[PDB]
């Protein structure tokens, strides 16, 4: 079994408060309580990140809705936070107590996705580079749970934070699943003593940090035999009908008297009038999904743009996702660039989250896309 | 650690060779700096290849 | 069992070129393909026209969703195209792979339901006559399917079509069984050869005529062991509680401080106020379904017409459907004009559908209504 640390809910209403006399007798931050009781962590399904699926974790001691459940394991993990500073970092999985059953059964949410709920994010902070929106994120004066600090990789979140559709308010969830999925890369949770030694304070922290400063690319095989689960995940929302039939309406009867004019998506991506077309049939797609699309003429009176029904029966990004058991002869960890070969195929991505259950250890790997 | 091993007890951990490593074999190798902690130097001439 | 020809989708991105040389040196559309595999239909409930159910089917080999599914009879059915002219025509049963489990049994959507899929049509085109909306709904320049021609008797899609509700923007879906319901029709799909023996061509053609040009109608008997599902549908929306309780808003105070008036719906469709009434009930319905509607008064200031609130009021047409056993004493196909005798009370409509069974042959009954 692993060993489990029982916490109260971590109130920032009650953490945040900068009153803790320091030893050398300035003011600072309220630090995180012992454990009400060290139970024993049993029946387990216990995730990295919390990518895909929510743990669940049957316990000794009877846990209640709220709680925070830190699992500990004998192993560290060393992580880049500066160029050449790596700094000594316990193993730890910590979680959210969101429901206990009546077998004292606890579905276990994962800190970072528990703490970002029910935040909105406005168009006007996006448009700034990612490191802006990790920093609106991770707040203790807006968050539901307490927050401490963060460690991030400056190369990954470097870049430029990926365009918002229509300019609207989105979620804190949407937003880092839309960011998670470019930069690719995962946030995990963990619970360790401030690195001074003179504060006795024990803190919490979110990780975006790796083994390897600037990550590099790993070329792996996977075999059938480790229980590979294949299943496609859409990371950009486009339309799936890809042949549309378009209506005008009439400016002299303010009505669509007049006929329809069909468009047909070609395998290159270019977008074409279905009456323009002369080829062999080759260049076109191998089933026709079809939908029929009304639009109002401008004040200009002119028909609407190629480019603008172009958008509408563009193409999703289509992605492999697999499921796998850990391979000892080549371990993959979580926040690793790699490149898979599975059944002949190669795929390439990331190692998005890791389950550690009784039986087997397994890694979810999400294929990244941009291949031409 | 710096565990005292020749006066008292313990396991004595120290660290010499720093290997990067890829998926399939090494990419660098580093080596720990050699501390020569001293009081007091008569010489007669000298070489940095760093900075004093 | 029966037997089954297998083909790849019906691309209408690839079929609907006209580059194929035909014998005498002009040029005709890409003709079908011959069946990739010939496999036997096992364990099956197979829908002649797809009315109300959607059929399903385990077929010998391992087919794909996409796949197009020819199911061969050993007879022959003869359709009527011209007063005098009769074609001779296979007995096919033509339907689109929608899924397959992993017993391999595949649900079957019939071909003309699964082609005019996604299909939207406007008040525009609905103000024509019944062939104008089927010769737009059946072209393979729009169409998810690919479509050679069309087989129709003139005299049944020579009238009006029917006024569309709020005169809105209706999918090809809704309008084909709004008409289909009029019209008392419903459309088979058909793979042949060509009529000119020139042509070398396969073609699918969808066939909207019957046995006998100028449809006679036939009176017989349905007995009870026949096993008779009996059960109620509706063609027309009509609003479904009886009674009305109407409010009217106040000029002076811009509010419904004014007390409601009553509107009740007699046997005979009459609508009048409930405090004008006079009778003894035998005139009024058995069970009072009430509703509350709320009124703005007009431009004018004067309260809204009885006609307006009639309409809200109004029953739906109770139409009886029943789905019994061919019996062979007097066989009924699909598409017949039939009156039937069912436990002492007569029921008139048409035979919509027909179930192939390794057991059974049933027929569903749907009554037209129109009966005072």
């Amino acid at each position: 079994m692993l060993e489990a640390n029982v916490y109260d809910n971590f109130n920032p209403n009650y953490y945040n408060i900068s009153d803790f006399s320091m030893p050398n007798g300035k003011k600072e931050k309220r630090g995180l309580p012992i454990p009400k009781a060290r139970c024993q962590v049993i029946n387990y399904e216990l995730w990295e990140t919390g990518y895909l699926y929510t743990s669940s974790a049957t316990l000794t001691v009877s846990v209640e809705v709220g709680d925070i459940v830190q699992i500990l394991f004998p192993e560290v993990v060393p992580i880049e936070e500066a160029l050449g500073k790596k700094k000594k970092l316990n193993l730890d999985m910590v979680y959210l107590v969101t429901d206990v059953d009546e077998s004292n059964k606890a579905t276990l949410k994962n800190y970072f996705w528990a703490m970002i709920e029910s935040l909105d994010v406005p168009n006007a902070i996006t448009k700034t580079t990612n490191f802006a929106i990790i920093d609106y994120l991770i707040d203790p004066n807006k968050n539901n749970l307490m927050s401490y600090g963060y460690f991030f990789n400056s190369s990954i979140f470097a870049g430029k934070a990926t365009i918002n559709r229509k300019a609207e308010t989105s979620s804190a969830h949407d937003v880092a699943k839309r960011i998670f999925s470019k930069v690719q890369f995962q946030p995990t949770t963990t619970i360790q003593h401030a690195p001074s030694e003179t504060d006795p304070r024990n803190l919490l922290f979110i990780n975006f940090a790796s083994r390897n400063w600037n990550r590099k690319r790993i070329t792996t095989r996977v075999d059938i035999k480790q229980s590979v689960t294949m299943d496609t995940e859409t990371i950009v929302d486009r339309s799936a009908y890809n042949f549309a039939v378009v209506f005008v309406k009439n400016k002299a009867t303010d009505d669509y008297t007049d006929p329809p004019k069909m468009y047909i998506a070609k395998n290159n991506g270019d977008v074409i009038d279905y009456s323009t077309y002369h080829g062999d049939g080759t260049d076109l797609p191998d089933v026709r999904t079809a939908k029929t699309l009304f639009y109002d003429r401008d004040d200009h009176g002119n028909p609407p743009e190629l480019s603008t029904i172009k958008v509408e029966i563009s193409p999703s990004t289509i992605v492999t996702r697999l499921i796998f058991n850990q391979n000892e002869l080549l371990p993959l960890y979580v926040n690793d660039l790699v490149d898979i070969w599975y059944e002949g195929k190669l795929y390439s991505g990331y190692i998005a989250d890791r389950v550690k259950t009784e039986f087997n250890d397994r890694l979810i790997f999400v294929e990244s896309g941009d291949k031409p | 650690n710096g565990v005292d091993i020749n006066n008292g007890s313990g396991v004595l951990k120290v660290c010499f060779d720093i290997v990067t490593t890829s998926g399939t074999g090494v990419t660098s190798t580093k080596p720990i700096v050699q501390t020569s902690t001293l009081d007091s130097i008569s010489v007669n001439d000298m070489t940095v290849s760093g900075s004093i």
